[PDB]
Formats: structure tokens, C-alpha cells, sequence
């Protein structure tokens, strides 16, 4: 069986030659009494081979007597009956035909090669007009079509001296004629003539089609076909019913159809007709053959009595009901079962329900075995009917067996990896799996319906696998960011809450005890109150030597709950962390610093034991919610009168008709808006804290003990505004428009709905419900796509001794710190070397591990950024070390190489995002200030306005860590300058929001030059005040005599010369485009910092993010550095003169000066620098930066989509899919292999690791790096099984079919499919054993 | 750009129209001339 | 504007290109064109409001 590769090809006719037993004859079946075959049709054994034992047709030849023997009457053999499979016969062919695979899909591989186009051969091959397959005389042309009758023409002209046919023949012959060679250097060759770009690129398209067919040795006359294969029938079979009435394939008829055409035809062809009926009849024939090999591409579809269409073979690969994704990738399975599920309360971590006939059924051989092996069921039979007693020893057995032997877990859907866990059996008097109630959680699984399934570890691999690996202790922190899973839900956070409580009001106030037992006696006495603080000693611990507890007692004035539920600590901890009535936040940190500290088990037993005393006290804490928990506040009515005096008043005004009505559509929503926030702010002080309650003493209120409240509290359920959804009016609504509604609700659930505002409840409700049906699909769409792309990554390495990669940063903007470079940082390696403000204090050599000692003793420093071995600065072929990605979360510590990292990270992504669809500047605080690449000046005021548009201010605090960073416009007046300190809440900056200023930093006199009224302009002279200028019109408005004439107001000294750029030579006049319209007069004077001008004025989206979908409207960049003007004048777009500092000039391309710019064609910029604007392409960025820009770009811009909906996720995940969207870098030079062609920048890096090494110092070439769409990237590969799997398969086999391709089995996909080990975690070892037996030969 | 060769017949054979009631006569004496004949 | 586009210069010419998008390829004939377009929308049996 064993294969170490695969290999497409061609069929070659004499391959069928090589594979065939025998040519096919008529087309029946049997005797419609007999019901056997007959032969040389369709279920012809005597070719496929044998139904029964060793008999003909007729029987006589039989018993191994007639070993060998052939039936002379029916001429039928001897064998068993397997090799109907194995086998195939075949169909030798009266005429050629062509594939048309070769043919109709894009290009067409057979006139591509030729330079003819398609619809000229098809115009030959339907019969219709001829063409020359050889120009005797070149009078004439090969590839030159002859219509009937101008072929006429040609041939009572001269005869004899062509060839000009018609039909798969002549082209047979003109593919037999034509040479590969001469062709192949000629192309070579007049390429350097003219490699014009669509010209270059069609003679690198067939070159290479020329040399593919050298090379492979595959044939192009092959591309016709006299022979074809035939299927075995068990594949197309024809089995019965009861009634004697049977079913068929939809194949059948194809080749029925198909036989019975080539009868009609060879018959018609022994009786020398005229060739129209023969044209008709082959018509029918390549018809019914490109049909069988795709019916519904090419005519009206076929279809049988249906009228559905008939499944082509194709159709049977495709699709999700093709092979691959139907029963090769996911796939019934013996020894499993389901059931419907209810909890275990009382269960343990590795406990699971188990209806125990489910087992029964399924553990049949292991008790069969054990019987033969005590042999009271000695045979098996006795087994059977021993069993269907059911002895009791069955059970006694059953127990036995049970033990120890670990079974798996399934709900779907299984989106991430713990949506299947495996448990320890126990068994159950019910037909209801029972479970551990907290993991939930992963499944996002529910006890109202939910259904879960099972699998079986019968190898003790699987065994020994699951319970290492899918035992709940192995996995409980999410592996994509680092919080405990087993959060407690709902009722023991909420029992809890009230434990640990601190009224001052029932009893028992200002006692001393020596522990918490003695307070258990009372309590469970009933004789104190539990959450009420109280005095008493404790005597905790603490690991402050080296790992070694540090024993002490003292008192507490502490609450008796809180007390008590100390006595399930182990052993580390200070008291101080139990000072609390714990939200469900503090919870989770309690577990999480258990686990951090402590190691698993303590955490475990702990959290076990949590449960457990939240069931016991919350079924003792006392729940109920009711009528009188509902209470609504009193001062709502007057306020809602108020409401409607002052919309009369407005009605009054609209009626008036002053005030409009979008005006009016704005204060009303928001007037109620504010109505809801005053009804909020009353029921909330209403409710919250509504109890009042004495204690020794004349009033005094807390927290509330309404139900309600503390189940808003904990977390557990409820929040404010589903409080006010029962309670207060509950806000506005969106009708299904997407408007929103002028008059919002005014009762409640308490009061009772009125019959509109349910009825308008309806829209939005039914909006967010096709909703909830109908995002999802997107979600399992992209998750597919995005681990299809990027399965073939394996940790290959463990150091590669890399060099640095990206710098980390935090991300504080806007606001204050959103991600802090703390947790940023958190597991990773560095890049370098990495010291501290405190200089030259170096702690990693070059790389280390940054945990929570180094993450902190750096938070005491001030350094705020550090590099880090990338993700993708890693530099192993093939795959990475595991330095540059650093630590395992769900473990919690560096992985050790060997485990697929595409797969989680699609789950840790695509996973969450299926809920998750649904003027000035003002200083807050103070602190330095810092705007750096700056140009700016002193304005006319006194203070700094920006004239370098890249700058924006910062308010750092007064150590140096930034504390709030804000873009700021070209020109815009501030109140400050920069590095000084300034009180909070302050504001520095101030523009008009609709100018674009037009700042003079030279100080002159402006006279009215190079402009002329109406003609590069207009004059307008203000009515208002009497001051103007020369008014500069738009692109249109101004009259042509002067729109190609650039108009400048100009800056002079006395003498009337150009103010230079002062420091510079550059001359300061400004050209002046629409809107830039001047205050002063002639003659008169700008000073430095003076405006002479003023100019006024989501899901899918991270779909078009990950997919490098490309926008419409660039903002686009500059190219290069140096001084640049503009370019003609508006043939549809103006252009872009590019002038270089030193490089060359003429680089332009269209522009819409229809959307604003920003650079003048006067003003120089840096290359990269922003022209235009609206949304970019990052093509540009990478084609212009490096990586880390937009890299970083990118991981902030969807880190913050989805930080909007809370979430929160690592970045190493985004940065490995990243790697594998380029797999390929372009070439620039040649020398080594073809010009440009993008080729593997893996191979590319290796060939340079050969040739530019020693080799040579250069033959080869440079690059520049590709991107790729990640839908097209994956196809876009050097595997095509995996390519051949999921999308547009047809064209992939043709492309593998061409060139000889040959895979390797390396992919997950590739050894999946073929039922080999992984190449990679488990089967790593074998594998790797695979790969150094192969070296070792 | 018809696909069918219905079509294609249909107009093809529309090349030729019916021919009849000395035609028929007419193949049959050159036919029955070339029996006798050979 | 679509008269100046309109070429179609007799009658006859509309009838049969009308017929020819109806039947492309098709030889026209007159009554073929006629009898085809009464069929359509003036024929009782193939078309009916209710
Ligand atoms: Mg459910
Ligand atoms: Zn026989
Ligand atoms: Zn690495």
C-alpha cells in the first residue's frame, strides 16, 4: 500500500491501452425474467469480472474442473469477483473529438498556445467553414480560416498546393505539425525587440506553455482523444425494491445515449451518405459527451422525467456534496451516540453522566472478551442471549470495565476547540447525561433543548491522548488571551455576594471568636448574623521565602461569611483579598492569582469547593422577585408634563412656522432622550439604595436587599437598562426604515404596554431577529476561509537566530491606555538587548521571557517601547522557531515546538465575532507637551500654528509617558507652545473646523500679481465690510482664459523681489486654487504666521480589512521625495510633474482634482507623504514602507472594531495569518531563473542564500514583495489537492494536469486525506522519523 | 451566438426546398439508365 | 431623442427586426412577423387580465 508521493497526468491512449481488458459492444442489460447480464454492454461481468462463484452466463463452465475456462457460448471466465473495482474497461472511438477542458475555460491552452482565438475553432469544429491547416503555397497562411465558399474560391483556383480542413483531424494535424522549439528561442529572442508589458507578458505565457510540454514531455496531440475509459457499475449501479422496481444513476443514460450515437454513426458510415446527416450526428455526439463531462455548462441543461438536471461526474467532486467536503472530510462514525443533557451539580470536574445502556451498547466487544476470557459465556452466542438476561454480572462487568476508560464530548456547533471536551465515565438510573454545570461557558450551551454527542478512545493512544490533552485540568485559560473559562455563572457569584456582605442591621455586632469554626457552630446553630462584621483571629500564610509559607496570625474585623469562607484557602494567601463582597470580577482574579501563584490542583479543589458552598448557601440565602420588588420612582409624571408644555410650545413654533422641521426632529428626540436620563436617575436612586435600615442608631441606609438590585450587582443577570425596560420607559425606537421614532414609549412591563407601542416593538424586534438568524453564516464562511489559508504552518524550530523584528507600543490614544505596554509585552521575546531608563542596565541577551517579575520591575521603569523577535522577522524555512512567538497561554508557558498555530488562531478570531455585529483642543490634565517633525511659527498672536500637517500635539505627563496624543490641523491657532506645562482643562487649540489656512511665515507686502479679475479668478469685493481681494475661484468657475494659468498673490520686499522661504532659497508666492480667499488689499502687508487666505468649506468592513480589498478613493502618497508641480490640464484627470531633489522628473499619473489636495504645486514633500485623501490602499504602503507600518496599522485599526463590542484578544495571532499572506515576492533583476515572475520569497530567499552567496556574488536577482487576497493567496499555491478541495477545482486539475505535477504530503489537508499520521504534534515523531529514514535513504 | 444546432439544421437543411413529381421520375431515369447501364 | 434614434425606416423595417429579436436568426416572412405580434398581446387565447 505505502506511497511516498503522487503524480498527475495526461491520459496517453496508449495508457488505455495499457489499463483496458476489453472494447464495449451494445448496450443492454438483461432478461426481464433473468435478471443478469448481458454482455459487452453495460454490466458485462466477463470484462469487469464475476457476480457469483466461479460460473458463466449459461453455467457451463464451473467447480475449478473448468478452471480457466472461457464459456464458448458467451464467452465468459473463471475468477473471483473484487477486481470489478480496480479494474476499468474502455471505448475505442470511431472518429477524434477533443477535451474540453483543454478548451473552454479561461486560458485555452490549445489556441492560447496557437495564437488563434476560440470562437475561429470553435467556427471549425462546428462544422461550419474550414481553415487552413498548412499553407502549401504561403500565398495562403496556416492558422487562416476559408469560409465554404471563399474556400471555394481557393480551391477550383489551384488544388492540390493546401491544406484546409475542418474537424478535430486537421487540428490533430497542425498540433503534429507544429514544433516547440524555434518558436520557444524566437519568442526568447523578439521579446527583447519589444517586451512591451501585455505583449512581454502574452510571449512569457507561451514560452512557457513550450517549455512545460519539453519538460513534462507531456503531448499536445494528446489533447485529442480516440479512447475512452469506461466506470465499473457498483459506482452507477442498478439494485431493487420490493416490488421488483429498482434504481438507477443519473449516469447510466450518458453512456447509453452515447454508445447508441457511435452505432447510429459507424452504421451510417458504411452507407456513404451525404456528410450533413454526419455533421448532425457528431454534433449529437461531442454534445453528449462535453454534456456527461459537464451537462449543465455549455447548452440548456439535460435533464431526465425530472426536468431536474442530470449530476454531472464533475458535479460529484463539487461542492460541499462533492467528495472532499461530503465523506472524505467529515464522516459518519460506528461506537457513538447522543442524547439530550442535564446537568450533575453534585459531579466533579472529571465526572460525566452516563445512561448506562449507551455505554452497554457501545462497550459489546471489551465484555465479550472478558467473558470468553472467564468463559461463563464460553462461545459467543452464549454471550449473546446471556446478555439479553441481563445477569447482574453484566453490570458487575460493565462497572469494571468502565473504570478508567475516558470518552469524548461533542455539542455543536464545535466552532472553537473546547466546544468537545472529554470526561471520566460514571453511570446514571436515567436515559440523561448529566455534566459539570460550568462549562457551559465553551459551549455557550444551555439546559433548554441543547443535544450532545460522543466518540469512543478505543486505541490506548486516544485513551492516553485525551486524558493528557482534553482532560478539563489541562485546558482552563483561553489559549487567545489569558482568563480563566470557568467563571462562576450566575447563582454561586450571587449566593456568594450575599455571603460576603456587610450589613450593619441584624444581629451579633462586636464579638471576638478564635476562628471561623465556632462561627460555623453559630450559624449552623442559628445564632449570629453571617454578613455582619465581626472580630475575630485568622492565621494565614505566605510563600515570602523561597517558596516556603510564612506562618502568622492576627485579627480581623471582618464579616462571619467572610470568616467562614476563609477556611477554604490554601495556605498562600493574605486576608486582605477577602475584604470584599467580590464581583464577579473579583472571582475571576481570585482563581486567576491562585493558578498564577500556586500551580493547578489548589485553584481546582478551591473552585470545586466554591460551588459546592454557593449551592448550599444561595438554596439558603433566600430568592424570590415579585411585584413589590418592582417599584417605580415618583417625580415621573410632572417631568413628562413638562414634556408636553414644552413640545405644545414647539408645536406652537412649528405651527408658526419658524423653527423647520428636521430642526424640530432634533429637539424633540433629544429633549426625550434627556426625559429617559431623568427617569433613569430616578428609578436608579429609588431602587439601589432605597432601604433604609437602623442599626443602634436613628437611620441610616446601604446597599439595597431587593433581589433585584443584587442580581444587577453581581453580574449574574439584569443590567440598568433592563432594569428600566421592566421599570421606566425604556428610550426610543428604530422603525425597520432605520429611522428613529419622534414620540419613544411612556409605561412599562409593570404598567402594561399600550397596543401601538407593542405594535411598534414588533419592527426592531423582528429587525435584531433576522439578525441573530443571519450573521452567522458570514462568521463560518470567513472562518473556513481563513484556516484554509493557513493550516500548513507548524512551529518547525526552536531558536532560528533571528534578527530583530517590530517595535511594541501602547495604544493610549484618544483616551488614556487601552492596551498597556505591560500586557502587550506579555510572553513575548525581545528583539535586542533591552535596558532601562536608568541607562545601560541590560536584562535580556538579546531575548528572553517577560514575565510578570520583568513585566512589573519595568512598569516601575519609564521606558515605554521595546522590540521583539517577530512573528514574521523569524527567518526558518519552512515554518519558525518558537522564540519569536514566546508563550503558550492555555498552558502558560513557552511552547515547545510541533503544534498547528493557523487553527487557533482562526478560533481565538472568527470565533468570538458571531455576537459581535450587534474646531478645538482641550487639555483634561497636566502634564509636558510634545509635537515632533515639526515645522510651525510663532503666529501673529504669539503662540505656535502648524504649518508641518504630519504633527499632532501630545499631553505627556510630567514623568514622560504620553498621556493623551490628538491630531491638530495645518494652521490651526493654538494658546501654547510646545515642552512646557500647562493646567488641565485648557483650550490650547483652536480653528474654524471648515478653513484650511493659509499661513504666511514670511512677513511683506502683497500686491495683486499674476492675477487679473475673471480670468485666473474673480473679483469679488465684499458687500458686507469693503476689504477683499482678488477672489480666487473653483477648478470650473473661473473663465478658461486664465484656468491654465496658475494665480499667485505674491509676497515681496520693498524692492518688489519674492520673500524667499527664509533659511532657504525657495521663493515664497502661493499658487492659489478655489476658496483660498484673501482679506487685504494691494500693497498691503502679511506678517509671519498671517493667513492671507482662508478656505472654508462593522463586520463586513473587516471583511474588505483581512481580504486586502482595495478602496475607491485613495489618499494617496508621494512616490518620491523632492519638489513636485502639476501636470496637464484635465484630459478627464490632471497630472502630477514629480520633480526629485537629484533623480528623474517625469513620473505623473491622473488625477481627480475633484477631491481636494493638499500638496501645491509649488510645495515639496517627503516620499510617502500624503497627496489626497479619503481611505488608502496598503498595497501602497508595503509597495512604499516596510512591514511594521502597515502591520501595525491594520492589527490597531481591527483591535479597535472589536475592542468596541469589550473583546480582547493577542496580537500574535493576527501577526502569523499575516506571513502567510506573503508567501511570494516578485523579482526585479534576472539572471538566476525569469524576470519578474512572482515566485516563493521562501525559494527566493534560498536561492540568494546559494547564488548571490559564493556561488556567485551575483547572477541572480532582486525582488520586491507581494501581497496576495487571502481567498486567492491560498488558491495561489504550490499544493493543489488542498486547492483542489474547497474552491474552483476544475481549473486547478487542469493546471496541475498540464505540467506533470506531483505533491508531497506535507499539509495537514494532504496527509489527512490520504488516512496517514500528522506530520506534527502526535505523529510529529514518526514523521520526523519518515523524513530522516528518507535521508537516511 | 446560437448555441442549439437545432438551429443549425433547421436553417441548413432550409437551404434546400422540397423538389417533386418529375424529380421524383427524373433521379429514377438517370438511376434506372445507370442500372441498365452497368 | 429615440426617433432620430430610431432607424427603422418603413413600417416593415420595425416588423421584422421586432421579429427578429422575437426570432434571431429565424428568416422573416410577413405574416410570420404579423401573425406573431397579434399573437403576443392581441390574441385572446395566449393573454388575459382577469
Ligand atoms: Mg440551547
Ligand atoms: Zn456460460
Ligand atoms: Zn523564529
Amino acid at each position: 500500500e505505502e506511497f511516498d508521493a503522487i503524480k498527475i497526468a495526461l491520459a496517453s491512449p496508449d495508457m488505455i491501452r495499457s489499463w483496458s481488458f476489453g472494447e464495449v459492444k451494445k448496450p443492454e442489460t438483461i432478461n426481464y425474467r433473468t435478471f443478469k447480464p448481458e454482455r459487452d454492454g453495460l454490466f458485462c461481468a466477463r470484462i469487469f469480472g464475476p457476480v457469483k462463484d466461479y460460473e458463466c452466463l449459461c453455467g457451463k463452465y464451473k467447480r475449478l474442473k473448468h478452471r480457466g475456462v472461457i464459456c464458448e457460448k458467451c464467452g465468459v471466465e473463471v475468477t473471483q469477483t473484487k477486481v470489478r473495482r480496480e479494474r476499468m474497461g474502455h471505448i475505442e472511438l470511431a472518429s477524434p473529438t477533443a477535451h474540453i477542458w483543454f478548451l473552454k475555460s479561461l486560458p485555452s491552452r490549445i489556441g492560447l498556445l496557437l495564437d488563434m482565438p476560440l470562437r475561429d475553432i470553435e467556427r471549425v469544429l462546428y462544422f461550419e467553414s474550414y481553415v487552413v491547416i498548412e499553407g502549401g503555397m504561403t500565398n495562403l497562411e496556416r492558422q487562416q480560416i476559408l469560409t465554404e465558399e471563399q474556400y471555394l474560391d481557393a480551391l477550383e483556383e489551384f488544388g492540390d498546393e493546401f491544406d484546409a480542413k475542418m474537424g478535430a483531424e486537421a487540428i490533430q494535424a497542425l498540433l503534429k505539425s507544429m514544433d516547440l522549439e524555434q518558436e520557444c528561442e524566437q519568442l526568447r529572442e523578439e521579446l527583447n525587440e519589444t517586451n512591451s508589458e501585455t505583449k512581454r507578458k502574452k510571449l512569457t505565457k507561451r514560452i512557457k506553455l513550450l517549455e512545460a510540454f519539453v519538460q513534462s514531455g507531456n503531448k499536445p496531440e494528446w489533447m485529442i482523444l480516440t479512447v475512452l475509459p469506461v466506470l465499473p457499475p457498483d459506482l452507477r449501479p442498478l439494485v431493487p425494491l420490493d416490488g421488483g422496481r429498482f434504481a438507477t444513476s443519473d449516469l447510466n443514460d450518458l453512456y447509453r445515449r452515447v454508445i447508441n450515437r457511435n452505432n447510429r454513426l459507424k452504421r451510417l458510415l458504411d452507407l456513404a451518405a451525404p456528410d450533413i446527416i454526419v455533421r448532425n450526428e457528431k454534433r449529437m455526439l461531442q454534445e453528449a459527451v462535453d454534456a456527461l463531462l459537464d451537462n449543465g455548462r455549455r447548452g440548456r441543461a439535460i435533464t431526465g422525467s425530472n426536468k431536474r438536471p442530470l449530476k454531472s461526474l464533475a458535479d460529484m467532486i463539487k461542492g460541499k456534496q462533492g467528495r472532499f467536503r461530503q465523506n472524505l472530510l467529515g464522516k459518519r462514525v460506528d461506537y457513538s451516540g447522543r442524547s439530550v443533557i442535564t446537568v450533575g451539580p453534585y459531579l466533579r470536574l472529571h465526572q460525566c453522566g452516563l445512561p448506562k445502556k449507551m455505554a452497554l451498547e457501545l462497550f459489546k466487544p471489551f465484555i465479550y472478551g472478558k467473558l470468553e476470557l472467564r468463559g461463563l459465556a464460553t462461545t459467543i452466542k452464549a454471550a449473546k442471549k446471556m446478555v439479553e438476561r441481563e445477569e447482574a454480572v453484566v453490570w458487575d462487568i460493565l462497572d469494571e470495565v468502565i473504570r478508567e476508560h475516558p470518552v469524548l464530548l461533542n455539542r455543536a456547533p464545535t466552532l472553537h476547540r473546547l466546544g468537545i471536551q472529554a470526561f471520566e465515565p460514571v453511570l446514571i438510573e436515567g436515559k440523561a447525561i448529566q455534566l459539570h454545570p460550568l462549562v457551559c461557558a465553551a459551549y455557550n450551551a444551555d439546559f433548554d433543548g441543547d443535544q450532545m454527542a460522543v466518540h469512543v478512545p478505543l486505541t490506548l493512544e486516544a485513551q492516553l491522548e485525551a486524558r493528557a490533552l482534553m482532560m478539563s485540568t489541562n485546558n482552563i485559560l483561553s489559549p487567545a488571551n489569558g482568563e480563566p473559562i470557568i467563571v462562576p455563572s450566575q447563582d454561586v457569584v450571587l449566593g456568594l455576594y450575599y455571603m460576603t456582605r456587610d450589613c450593619v442591621n441584624a444581629k451579633g455586632e462586636g464579638m471576638v471568636l478564635t476562628g471561623p469554626k465556632e462561627a460555623e457552630r453559630l450559624y449552623r446553630s442559628g445564632l449570629a448574623s453571617l454578613h455582619a462584621r465581626v472580630k475575630v483571629r485568622i492565621t494565614e500564610y505566605e510563600k515570602d521565602a523561597n517558596g516556603e509559607l510564612v506562618a502568622k496570625t492576627s485579627l480581623k474585623d471582618t464579616t462571619v461569611g467572610r470568616a467562614i469562607l476563609w477556611m477554604i484557602v490554601p495556605k498562600g494567601l493574605p486576608y486582605s483579598i477577602v475584604n470584599q463582597a467580590l464581583g464577579k470580577k473579583a472571582i475571576s482574579k481570585m482563581l486567576n492569582t491562585c493558578y498564577r501563584i500556586l500551580g493547578l490542583k489548589p485553584t481546582v479543589i478551591f473552585a470545586d469547593q466554591i460551588m459546592y458552598t454557593g449551592f448550599a448557601y444561595a438554596a439558603r440565602s433566600g430568592a424570590s422577585v415579585g411585584i413589590d420588588d418592582m417599584v417605580i420612582p415618583e417625580k415621573k409624571h410632572e417631568i413628562i408634563s413638562e414634556a408636553e408644555a414644552e413640545v405644545a410650545e414647539i408645536q406652537e413654533q412649528f405651527q408658526s412656522g419658524l423653527v423647520t422641521a428636521g430642526e424640530r426632529y432634533n429637539k424633540v428626540i433629544d429633549i426625550w432622550a434627556a426625559a429617559n436620563d431623568r427617569v433613569s436617575k430616578a428609578m436608579m436612586d429609588n431602587l439601589q439604595t432605597e432601604t433604609v435600615i437602623n442599626r443602634d442608631g436613628q437611620e441610616e441606609k446601604q446597599v439595597s436587599f431587593n433581589s433585584i438590585y443584587m442580581m444587577a450587582d453581581s453580574g449574574a443577570r439584569g443590567s440598568a437598562a433592563q432594569i428600566r425596560q421592566l421599570a421606566g420607559m425604556r428610550g426610543l425606537m428604530a422603525k425597520p426604515d432605520g429611522s428613529i421614532i419622534e414620540t419613544p414609549i411612556t409605561a412599562n412591563f409593570r404598567e402594561g404596554l399600550n397596543v401601538l407601542q407593542y405594535f411598534i416593538s414588533t419592527h426592531g424586534a423582528r429587525k435584531g431577529l433576522a439578525d441573530t438568524a443571519l450573521k452567522t453564516a458570514n462568521s463560518g464562511y470567513l472562518t473556513r476561509r481563513l484556516v484554509d489559508v493557513a493550516q500548513d504552518l507548524v512551529v518547525t524550530e526552536d531558536d532560528c537566530g533571528t534578527h530583530e523584528g517590530i517595535m511594541m507600543t501602547p495604544v493610549i490614544e484618544g483616551g488614556d491606555v487601552k492596551e498597556p505596554l505591560r500586557d502587550r509585552v506579555l510572553g513575548r521575546v525581545t528583539a535586542e538587548d533591552v535596558l532601562k531608563p536608568g541607562t545601560a542596565d541590560i536584562l535580556v541577551p538579546r531575548n528572553t521571557l517577560l514575565h510578570e517579575q520583568w513585566c512589573d520591575l519595568l512598569e516601575e521603569n519609564s521606558v515605554d517601547a521595546v522590540k521583539v523577535r517577530s512573528v514574521v522577522s523569524c527567518d526558518t524555512d519552512f515554518g519558525v522557531c518558537a522564540h519569536c512567538y514566546g508563550r503558550d497561554l492555555a498552558r502558560g508557558h513557552i511552547i515547545n515546538k510541533g503544534e498547528a498555530i493557523g487553527v487557533i488562531a482562526a478560533q481565538s478570531i472568527g470565533e468570538p465575532g458571531t455576537q459581535l455585529t450587534m474646531s478645538s483642543i482641550q487639555v483634561k490634565n497636566k502634564g509636558s507637551i510634545k509635537l515632533s517633525n515639526v515645522k510651525s511659527v510663532v503666529n501673529s498672536s504669539g503662540k505656535l500654528v502648524i504649518t508641518s500637517r504630519n504633527t499632532e500635539l501630545k499631553l505627556i505627563d510630567e514623568f514622560g509617558r504620553t498621556k493623551e496624543s490628538y491630531k491638530v490641523p495645518y494652521g490651526a491657532v493654538l494658546a501654547k507652545g510646545d515642552g512646557e506645562q500647562v493646567a488641565g482643562g485648557e483650550t490650547v487649540a483652536n480653528w474654524d473646523p471648515h478653513t484650511m489656512p493659509v499661513i504666511t511665515e514670511v512677513s511683506g507686502f502683497v500686491r495683486f500679481t499674476d492675477m487679473i479679475d475673471g480670468q485666473t479668478i474673480t473679483r469679488q469685493t465684499d458687500e458686507l465690510t469693503g476689504l477683499s481681494s482678488l477672489v480666487v475661484l473653483d477648478s470650473a468657475e473661473r473663465t478658461a482664459g486664465g484656468k491654465d494659468l496658475r494665480p499667485a498673490l505674491k509676497i515681496v520686499d520693498a524692492q518688489g523681489n519674492d520673500v524667499l522661504i527664509p533659511g532657504t532659497d525657495m521663493p515664497a508666492q502661493y499658487f492659489l486654487p478655489g476658496k483660498a480667499i484673501v482679506q487685504l488689499e494691494d500693497g498691503v502687508q502679511i506678517s509671519s504666521g498671517d493667513t492671507l487666505a482662508r478656505i472654508p468649506q462593522g463586520l463586513p468592513r473587516v471583511a474588505d480589512l483581512f481580504e486586502a480589498r482595495r478602496p475607491k478613493e485613495p489618499a494617496i502618497l508621494a512616490e518620491i521625495s523632492g519638489i513636485v508641480s502639476f501636470g496637464k490640464e484635465t484630459k478627464g484627470k490632471r497630472r502630477l510633474v514629480i520633480t526629485p531633489v537629484d533623480g528623474s522628473d517625469p513620473y505623473e499619473e491622473m488625477i481627480p482634482k475633484w477631491r481636494q489636495l493638499n500638496v501645491f504645486e509649488g510645495e515639496r514633500v517627503e516620499r510617502g507623504d500624503v497627496i489626497s485623501d479619503g481611505p488608502e490602499a496598503p498595497h501602497d504602503i508595503l509597495r512604499l514602507r516596510g512591514v511594521h507600518a502597515v502591520t501595525r496599522y491594520i492589527v490597531n485599526e481591527v483591535q479597535d472594531v472589536y475592542r468596541l463590542q469589550g473583546v480582547k484578544i493577542n496580537d500574535k495571532h493576527i501577526e502569523v495569518i499575516v506571513r502567510q499572506m506573503l508567501r511570494k515576492a516578485t523579482i526585479v533583476n534576472a539572471g538566476s531563473s525569469d524576470f519578474l515572475e512572482g515566485e516563493q520569497v521562501e525559494y527566493s530567499r534560498v536561492k540568494i542564500a546559494n547564488r548571490e552567496l559564493e556561488a556567485n556574488g551575483k547572477v541572480g536577482a532582486t525582488y520586491s514583495r507581494d501581497l496576495l487576497g487571502i481567498t486567492k493567496a491560498s488558491l495561489a499555491t504550490e499544493s493543489f489537492i488542498s486547492a483542489a478541495s474547497f474552491q474552483e477545482t476544475t481549473r486547478v486539475l487542469t493546471e496541475a494536469a498540464v505540467a506533470g505535477k506531483r505533491d508531497e504530503l506535507r499539509g495537514l489537508k494532504e496527509n489527512v486525506i490520504v488516512g496517514r499520521l500528522i506530520p506534527a504534534g502526535t505523529g510529529y515523531a514518526y514523521h520526523q522519523d519518515r523524513m530522516r529514514r528518507r535521508a537516511a535513504g | 451566438r446560437t448555441t442549439d444546432p437545432v438551429r443549425m439544421y433547421m436553417r441548413e437543411m432550409g437551404t434546400v426546398e422540397l423538389l417533386t413529381r418529375e424529380g421524383e421520375i427524373d433521379i429514377a431515369k438517370r438511376i434506372e439508365d445507370g442500372i441498365n447501364q452497368v | 431623442e429615440t426617433l432620430r434614434v430610431d432607424p427603422t425606416n418603413d413600417r416593415l423595417s420595425a416588423l421584422v427586426e421586432i421579429y427578429r429579436m422575437m426570432r434571431p436568426g429565424e428568416p422573416p416572412t410577413r405574416e410570420a412577423a404579423e401573425s406573431l405580434f397579434e399573437n403576443l398581446f392581441f390574441s385572446e387565447d395566449r393573454y388575459d387580465l382577469s
